[PDB]
């Protein structure tokens, strides 16, 4: 179980890693703005900051609450 | 303005020596020989490593890459106020005149030159890589 | 226990999506690099200067990132 | 003294301050309201 | 070799040949610039990709850019 | 006497730029037929430290 | 060529118009902020007095002022020891009893739960065990009150205010000329002279007239409050007569060349003390009046303003052979002119001095009760070690300096570091082959000795029952120390230390020092000291003879001494800077003197530190370190998971804030790889993407967000990877040290 | 009770480790004098456990198997069994504060960047602007709903510089 377990955790993590990056291959070797004007994948690159930043948000938000629960504890 | 021609029997700089000489690449691929005029004898600091005495008139020094031939010239010219040249020297006795390539230091422009490598259009004006892919081998969208 | 740890697994999942989906959306320039795209996915940097553009690539982003998803698994 | 009150307002010093009286604040507070855990 | 372009907003103001440690670029006359001259790159064979001409250059954006190509010995700046 | 007044304030439309949809001086304006005759000059500086810059006619908007 | 004192009056007025511009000593600060990268260049800045100006008097004024201000702020902190433990300590206490009550000089206040600290140390007293050692030294010295060490504080205070008004003095009142502090001779004669000699004789003073009769007196069984004060001691003659008759004679027998009458207070017992552990305070005066009068006869040795004396200029010319060229020419105008080269001389030899005190201290331990006391010991020696090892980097680093900017080859010709330079690539990769023979003959003994163990092949490890390896010129060594007063030291009754052989000496149960064994582990673990050492030197030699120039960048003393790199080009130019080889070898200091504390710590604990049994002597481990540490297994399983029980369930108890430490450190450590491992292009990006979200709330700062440069991601990566590093070993050894010593 | 856990006033883990507590204090304070400081220290430390033991367990707090309290994160059960002083009135009270704090940086910004320098402004602190803006955002909730609602919280996005995408 333990083995199993972590065997597959480990390769998801792998393989999600390498799906985010094709994605930045695919935006890098075969993205077109000319083909892909006003559609959802155009827009992604168009408020791209505003998701980077509330990732940013979360992710300290996260980090700030957790450890310092853990701390307090 | 005439090409100048190498003289092997030119005086060198009094110097004692060092390992950061020249090596196999001298002899099997190519070396670099850097010529200059000195007006009086000046003790200056060499590129691969301790100070030299440059001797009164011509001098000439052997470098394995140009970019240390380069670098002696830039502390020649902007210590002592002088004008330096060098060559590429192949195994075979073949000589190269580099710099300057012709006779003009290239910070000022000279007429006769044309300029090469230049896109009459700005960095923002590229076009996407899928425009380049399938090529020949690996493009980047500037090198068109 | 189990909610705390669970905080921390959603503090691991959001900051590698951070770092993974900022290296694709930024992989085509940014305002320090502007022409990304024309240099490839994977690159050194763009050199010592603009103040310095180590780790600039997006193949630099997915470094760092497996890292964190070693960290969350 | 103008010169020493601009060197007062600098950020280091003014962050010396604030966090010392807040500090404090939370110390006091702390000391006459001993283990608060909830309201 | 690398790649070495120069791009229109060049405005001639000679830094980045005087940045270059490999003797690279020169200047050209021009008719797009007060200066009247532009920089070029005649020499890309020497080019070891340090970049010191970018870092010299005042134009935003840049006006010249080095693209890593294949490698040698005159590129990898090698003394063997 | 063409292109912005000096002085004025204009906004950059350059994509590439760091001033990009960001206020600036104008300097001075070339009279020659030059592509980027406008000085524009912006009290931020970019990431290697220049506060001045040159873009087109069209590049620059009034604002 | 005449030595006098030159001196400016009022070159700088005393002002605060520039307390309010901050920035103002370098130009390119001084026009202000406008990114945030200012700020950090505003701190990085600030001590290099070099960049300020070109001029060498003001960078000179300015060290004197400094210096003054660091022995000021030195005088606060020694004054504040004082004072802790006059008011909020228990020496009196601990007086009484040195061999039950742990010292202790720090109380905490009763908030939010931290009073758990406040542990029960002995003597009625509630606080936080210290290891500084003070209570010891102040014992060795005859302090026998709380009032003697309050009087002391508001001595330090003075002396600290005294300090501070004389760097503004020599800053803005008189300020010494150029030629004044370029008088090499007369500072050495009056430091070795004045300085260090007078130093000597007045605390051998000190020691015959106060230490030696109240600490006879204490070892004698007299109680702390019948002791007479110092002052009585040297006001009459019969106190001092009673306790050594020698005194009854006066100073006569000094002046009559009579010396032998004072063999009562000035020996060569040697040893240690049976009653106090520590070494004979006689022995230690006599000590001081040999030093006192050895360094008052070395400062007579310069000329400084007559014919006699000596010229260095001199000596360094006539010092010349074939084999050198022009010899020591120019080196006294490069040490005269240079405060970078002074600086790295300085810093290499007072590194080297720190960890030689370490070696010494714990071995012939000088004060009364310091060996029985097992956390003062360990700790005073790991940090004597490390001030040593960071001191030794900085050397490095103040050499590299002085490479880069105050080395001029117009007056470097043929001497002998231009010959150096001329063959630094024959001494780097000789160096490099040495390192590499080094590692391979030190590491590949442990992982051979962890495969044989593993593959269950004992008998062909590398051990004592196994093929064995012993130091048989460490052993021969220490066996003539042993030998040494009965042949070569006939005046000598014991010997220097007890490590070396014979009968140990314990004091209240406890060990102070017994003679100490080399087998196979010690041979392994000295050869693995060597390698990490000769690796550190390696890269610090590196940067300092490639730092002008290189084969792969001729021109790097045009970028300066710390910049980032030359580019991506050539491959990769990535950390070609001295800065940066400084930044590897603070890395390698780090595991270096990481390995040194941890050999020391299970030496001691486990062939020298131990209580005493009924016919038996039982250490805390139980002596497994001739058996356990030839493995990396051992080291880890023995020495470091099992030496670690103490600071995990520390929790509860007074040594919990250890505990907390030893997860605090755990943290900033692991925060060094976040800026070691990556690249400020990302965060130059991430934090584009904050100000976005700042710019569109309108909350967008004037000075504009920049990521942190190269050089300062690599600067606070080392700081927190050493901070975590090293506080991590500092709670696991203080809180086992602690629990179990 | 929620989530099977019972009152602290009932528990008999926490009064076990109350007694825990209060046997490792006393029993560290026996080998002290009665009229001593670090007996007086002792004593008082007692009390204040006896004192913060009795509030908890007075506080209402839903305790576990282990002893120790716990804590009511949903604002339906926290205000239906009693328990909007754990995580409710905290979180009200903190983001107040925060808005608060948020709100007078804003403001200071706002004031400061209208100026000829406004980087002399933020490297060394306006006291008596700064002061007067802490003074006044005790009215913060008001002031950034009004904001809101006409328009000038936010900046409009031809103002605000982006990537070339
Ligand atoms: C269906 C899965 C899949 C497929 C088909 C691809 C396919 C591709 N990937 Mg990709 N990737 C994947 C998953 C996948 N990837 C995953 C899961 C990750 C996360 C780890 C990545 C992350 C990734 C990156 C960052 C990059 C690619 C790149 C590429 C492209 C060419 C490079 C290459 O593969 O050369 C050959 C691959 C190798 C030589 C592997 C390197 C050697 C590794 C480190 C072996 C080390 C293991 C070690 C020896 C274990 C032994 C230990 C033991 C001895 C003790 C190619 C089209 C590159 C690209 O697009 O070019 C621009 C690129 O930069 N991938
Ligand atoms: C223990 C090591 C460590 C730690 C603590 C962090 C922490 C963090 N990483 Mg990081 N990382 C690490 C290792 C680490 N990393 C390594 C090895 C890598 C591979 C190179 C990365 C690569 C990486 C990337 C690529 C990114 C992060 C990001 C982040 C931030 C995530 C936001 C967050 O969780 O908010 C919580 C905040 C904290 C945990 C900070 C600690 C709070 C301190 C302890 C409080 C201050 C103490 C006290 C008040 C004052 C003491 C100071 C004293 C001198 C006065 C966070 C600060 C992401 C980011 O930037 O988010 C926006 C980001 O993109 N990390
Ligand atoms: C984000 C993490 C986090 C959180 C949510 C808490 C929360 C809390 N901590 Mg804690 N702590 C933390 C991190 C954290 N801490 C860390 C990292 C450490 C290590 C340094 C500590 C160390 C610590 C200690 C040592 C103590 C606490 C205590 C407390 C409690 C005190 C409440 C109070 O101050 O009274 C109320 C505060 C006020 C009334 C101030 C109000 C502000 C103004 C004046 C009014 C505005 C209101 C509208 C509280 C529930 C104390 C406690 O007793 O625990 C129960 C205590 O002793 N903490
Ligand atoms: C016998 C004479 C004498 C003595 C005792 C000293 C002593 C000292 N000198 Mg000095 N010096 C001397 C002669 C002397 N010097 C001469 C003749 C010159 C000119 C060639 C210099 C030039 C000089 C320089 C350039 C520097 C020193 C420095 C120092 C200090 C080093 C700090 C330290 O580690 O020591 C131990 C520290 C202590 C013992 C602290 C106690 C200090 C007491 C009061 C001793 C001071 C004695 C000194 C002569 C001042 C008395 C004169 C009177 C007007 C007050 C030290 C206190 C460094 C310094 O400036 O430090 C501030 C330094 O940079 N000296
Ligand atoms: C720097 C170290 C030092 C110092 C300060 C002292 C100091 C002292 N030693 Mg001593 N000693 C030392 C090292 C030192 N010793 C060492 C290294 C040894 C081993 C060799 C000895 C061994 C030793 C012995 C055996 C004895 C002493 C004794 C003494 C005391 C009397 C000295 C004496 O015999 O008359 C010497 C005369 C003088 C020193 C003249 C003093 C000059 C005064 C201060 C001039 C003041 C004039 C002023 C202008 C007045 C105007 C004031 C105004 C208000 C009116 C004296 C306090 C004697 C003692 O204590 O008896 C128990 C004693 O018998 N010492
Ligand atoms: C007698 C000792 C001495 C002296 C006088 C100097 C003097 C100098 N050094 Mg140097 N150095 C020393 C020892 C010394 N160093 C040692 C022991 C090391 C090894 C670590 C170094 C390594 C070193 C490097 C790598 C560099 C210098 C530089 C400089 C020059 C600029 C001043 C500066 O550093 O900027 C300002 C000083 C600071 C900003 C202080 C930094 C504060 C640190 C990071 C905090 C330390 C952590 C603290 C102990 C724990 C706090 C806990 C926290 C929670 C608060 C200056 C002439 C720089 C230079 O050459 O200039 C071009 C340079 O780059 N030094
Ligand atoms: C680098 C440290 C080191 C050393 C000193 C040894 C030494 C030894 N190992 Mg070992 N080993 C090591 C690392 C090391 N090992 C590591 C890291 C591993 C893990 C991978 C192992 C795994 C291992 C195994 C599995 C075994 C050994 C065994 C042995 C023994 C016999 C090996 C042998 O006969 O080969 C032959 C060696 C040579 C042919 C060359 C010797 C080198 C010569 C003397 C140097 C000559 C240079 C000379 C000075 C030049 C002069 C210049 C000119 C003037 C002529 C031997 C005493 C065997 C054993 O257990 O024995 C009982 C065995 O079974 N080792
Ligand atoms: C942040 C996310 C979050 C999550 C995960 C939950 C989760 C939960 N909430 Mg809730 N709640 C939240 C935010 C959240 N809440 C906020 C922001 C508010 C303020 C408006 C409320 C106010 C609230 C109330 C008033 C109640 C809950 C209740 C509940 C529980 C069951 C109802 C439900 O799932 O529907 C989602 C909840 C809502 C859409 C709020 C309206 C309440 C719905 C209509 C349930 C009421 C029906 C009935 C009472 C259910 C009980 C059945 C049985 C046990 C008797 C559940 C565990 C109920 C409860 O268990 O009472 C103790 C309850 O009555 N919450
Ligand atoms: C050790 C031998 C010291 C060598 C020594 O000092 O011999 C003495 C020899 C003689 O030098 P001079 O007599 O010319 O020196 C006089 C002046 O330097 C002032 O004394 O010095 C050298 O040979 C320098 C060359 C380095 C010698 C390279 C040998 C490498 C062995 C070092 C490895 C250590 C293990
Ligand atoms: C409650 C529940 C339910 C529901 C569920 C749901 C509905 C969910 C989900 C889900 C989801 C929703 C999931 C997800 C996932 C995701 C992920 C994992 C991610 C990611 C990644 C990506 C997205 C990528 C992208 C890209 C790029 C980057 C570029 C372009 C291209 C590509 C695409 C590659 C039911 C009733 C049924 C049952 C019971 C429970
Ligand atoms: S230090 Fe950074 S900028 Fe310089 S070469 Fe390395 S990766 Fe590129
Ligand atoms: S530095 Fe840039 S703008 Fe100046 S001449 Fe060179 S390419 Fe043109
Ligand atoms: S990258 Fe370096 S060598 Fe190449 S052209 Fe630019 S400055 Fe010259």
């Amino acid at each position: 179980q333990a083995a199993l377990y972590t065997h597959h955790q480990y390769i998801a993590g792998f393989i999600m890693c390498g799906a985010f990056a094709h994605g930045a291959i695919f935006f890098i070797r075969d993205y077109d703005p000319e083909q892909n004007k006003g559609n959802v994948l155009a827009r992604m690159l168009d408020h791209k900051e505003a998701l980077i930043s509330h990732l940013s948000w979360v992710s300290l938000f996260l980090g700030f609450h957790t450890l310092g629960l853990y701390v307090h504890n | 303005w005439t090409v100048p021609t190498l003289n092997p029997d030119t005086p060198s700089p009094i110097f004692g020596g060092s390992t950061g000489g020249l090596l196999r690449k001298a002899q099997t691929e190519e070396f670099y020989v850097i010529t200059w005029e000195a007006k009086k004898e000046q003790i200056f600091e060499m590129p691969t490593g301790g100070a030299a005495i440059m001797r009164q008139g011509p001098n000439l020094l052997k470098f394995g890459k140009k970019e240390q031939c380069l670098a002696l010239t830039t502390q020649l010219r902007n210590k002592f106020k002088l004008t330096p040249c060098f060559y590429r020297v192949f195994p075979d006795g073949k000589v190269q005149y580099l710099h300057p390539a012709d006779g003009v230091y290239p910070e000022k422009v000279n007429a006769g030159r044309v300029g090469a490598n230049q896109n009459m259009r700005r960095i923002g004006q590229n076009v996407n890589p899928i425009k380049v892919k399938f090529s020949g081998r690996m493009m980047s969208p500037a090198e068109i | 226990g189990d909610f705390l740890v669970h905080h921390a697994i959603a503090l691991g999942l959001h900051t590698t999506t951070l770092i993974l989906v900022k290296g694709a959306l930024d992989a085509r320039g940014s305002k320090l690099m502007p022409d990304k795209k024309d240099f490839g996915y994977s690159f050194p940097c763009d050199g010592p200067g603009r103040g310095g553009t180590c780790d600039i690539s997006a193949y630099d982003a997915f470094y760092l990132a497996v890292f964190w998803m070693l960290n969350t698994i | 003294m103008k010169d020493f009150t601009t060197y007062l307002s600098t950020a280091p010093v003014i962050a010396t301050i604030w966090f010392t009286f807040t500090a404090g604040l939370l110390i006091e507070i702390n000391r006459y309201f001993p283990d608060p855990l909830v309201f | 070799a690398h790649i070495v372009k120069i791009y229109d907003t060049c405005i001639g103001c000679t830094q980045c040949v005087r940045a270059c440690p490999l003797d690279v670029l020169e200047m050209v006359p021009w008719d797009g610039c007060k200066a009247s001259q532009m920089a070029s790159a005649p020499r890309t064979e020497d080019c070891v990709g340090c970049k010191r001409c970018e870092t010299a250059c005042p134009t935003d954006f840049l006006s010249v850019r080095v693209y890593l190509g294949s490698e040698s010995t005159r590129s990898m700046g090698l003394s063997y | 006497e063409v292109g912005p007044k000096r002085g004025s304030l204009v906004k950059i439309l350059r994509p590439e730029s760091y001033w990009f949809n960001q206020v600036g001086k104008v300097v001075s304006v070339d009279q020659s037929g030059v592509r980027y005759p406008v000085v524009v000059r912006f009290e931020n500086q970019n990431y290697a430290g220049v506060t001045t810059n040159n873009y087109a006619l069209d590049e620059v908007v009034a604002a | 060529k005449k030595v006098k004192i030159a001196v400016d009056r009022n070159p700088v007025e005393t002002s605060f118009e520039k307390w309010a511009k901050p920035g103002h000593f370098s130009r390119t600060l001084s026009k202000g902020p406008n990114t945030t990268t200012w700020i950090w260049n505003l701190h990085a800045d600030a001590h290099d007095f070099d960049s300020h100006t070109s001029d060498l008097e003001e960078i000179s004024r300015k060290v004197f002022s400094a210096h003054f201000g660091q022995l000021g702020i030195i005088f606060i902190w020694l004054s504040g020891m004082y004072f802790h433990g006059a008011r909020f300590s228990n020496y009196e206490a601990w007086l009484s009893d040195p061999t039950h009550i742990k010292p202790s000089a720090q109380v905490v206040w009763p908030i939010v739960g931290q009073e758990i600290l406040n542990g029960d140390v002995g003597g009625g007293f509630q606080g936080i065990q210290i290891t500084s050692g003070f209570f010891q030294l102040w014992r060795a010295s005859g302090i026998t009150s709380e009032l003697q060490l309050y009087t002391t504080a508001i001595g330090g205070l003075v002396m600290a205010a005294a300090m501070f008004f004389a760097g503004w003095f020599h800053y803005h009142k008189a300020a010494p000329k150029l030629e004044w502090f370029q008088n090499v001779e007369s500072m050495l004669n009056h430091h070795l002279g004045g300085l260090l000699g007078l130093g000597s004789l007045a605390w051998a003073g000190h020691q015959i007239h106060v230490s030696l009769p109240v600490n006879k007196l204490l070892d004698a069984g007299v109680d702390p409050k019948e002791i007479p004060l110092p002052h009585d001691l040297l006001l009459n003659r019969a106190i001092m007569a009673d306790l050594y008759p020698s005194f009854a004679k006066g100073i006569a027998p000094f002046f009559t060349l009579n010396w032998s009458e004072y063999s009562d207070f000035l020996t060569f017992k040697g040893g240690l003390n049976p009653v106090t552990g520590g070494l004979w305070l006689s022995d230690t005066a006599h000590h001081h009046v040999a030093i006192a009068v050895l360094f008052l006869v070395a400062g007579h040795m310069y000329r400084t303003n007559w014919g006699i004396g000596h010229s260095m200029k001199e000596i360094l010319e006539a010092h010349r052979g074939p084999f050198t060229g022009e010899g020591h020419v120019g080196l006294y105008e490069i040490l005269t002119t240079s405060w970078h080269a002074q600086l790295a001389i300085n810093l290499a030899l007072f590194g080297s001095l720190s960890i030689i005190v370490a070696h010494h201290m714990y071995a012939m331990p000088p004060y009364p009760y310091l060996a029985t006391d097992y956390g003062t010991q360990l700790s005073l020696f790991t940090h004597h070690t490390w001030i040593g090892g960071f001191c030794i980097v900085g050397a490095g680093a103040h050499a590299a300096i002085f490479m880069v900017r105050d080395y001029d080859p117009t007056n470097n010709y043929n001497n002998l570091l231009d010959r150096v330079i001329r063959h630094r690539d024959a001494i780097i990769s000789h160096l490099n082959w040495v390192c590499i023979f080094l590692g391979f003959h030190s590491f590949g003994l442990y992982i051979h000795n962890d495969t044989m163990s593993a593959l269950g092949r004992p008998q062909d490890m590398f051990s004592d029952t196994a093929i064995q390896l012993q130091p048989v010129f460490a052993q021969w060594i220490q066996n003539t120390h042993f030998l040494a007063p009965q042949l070569t030291a006939p005046n000598a009754l014991a010997a220097t230390s007890l490590t070396w052989g014979g009968d140990l000496v314990a004091v209240g149960g406890k060990v102070a020092m017994m003679p100490i064994s080399l087998g196979t582990s010690d041979f392994m673990v000295h050869h693995i000291h060597a390698f990490t050492i000769h690796v550190t030197v390696l890269i610090l030699l590196k940067g300092v003879l490639f730092a002008r120039s290189s084969r792969l960048i001729p021109d790097k003393a045009n970028l300066g001494f710390r910049f980032p790199c030359d580019g991506p080009g050539r491959g990769g130019t990535c950390q070609v800077s001295a800065w940066d080889h400084v930044f590897l070898g603070l890395f390698w200091m780090y595991n270096s003197l990481s390995i040194v504390i941890f050999h020391f710590s299970w030496k001691m604990q486990s062939d020298v530190w131990g209580t005493v049994t009924a016919s038996g002597v039982s250490h805390i481990t139980g002596g497994n370190f001739a058996q356990s540490a030839n493995t990396i297994n051992g080291w880890l399983r023995d020495f470091l998971w099992a030496q670690s029980s103490q600071v995990i369930q520390s929790y509860g108890s007074a040594l919990s804030a250890y505990g907390l430490i030893f997860l605090g450190a755990h943290f900033v450590w692991a925060f060094s790889l976040m800026f070691l491992f990556s690249g400020r292009g990302y965060w130059q990006e991430l934090i584009e993407s904050i100000v976005w979200a700042h710019n569109k709330l309108k909350v967008a700062p004037a000075i504009q967000p920049r990521a942190l440069s190269i050089t300062q991601g690599r600067a606070v990566g080392v700081a927190h990877y050493l901070l975590g590093g090293i506080a991590t070993t500092w709670s696991f050894f203080l809180a086992r040290i602690i629990s179990v010593g | 009770d929620i989530a099977g856990l019972t009152p602290c006033s009932e528990s008999k883990a926490y009064a076990k480790l109350e007694k825990k507590e209060l046997k490792t204090l006393e029993k560290r304070l026996k080998q002290y004098e009665a009229d001593s400081a670090p007996a007086v220290a002792l004593k008082a430390t007692m009390e204040r456990t006896k004192a913060r033991f009795a509030n908890y367990a007075k506080a209402g707090l839903l305790c576990g198997n282990d002893g120790l309290p716990h804590l009511i994160a949903d604002p339906g059960l926290a205000l239906k069994y009693g328990h909007a002083g754990e995580v409710f009135i905290p979180t009200f009270g903190f983001l107040y504060v925060a808005g608060y704090i948020g709100y007078v940086g804003r403001q200071y910004l706002i004031a400061v960047k209208g100026e000829a320098k406004p980087t002399d402004k933020e490297i060394i602190i306006d006291v008596p602007l700064a002061t007067k803006l802490a003074w006044q955002g005790a009215g913060w909730p008001l002031a950034a709903v009004q904001e809101l609602q006409r328009g000038t919280l936010l900046e409009k996005e031809e103002n605000i510089t982006v990537s070339p995408r």
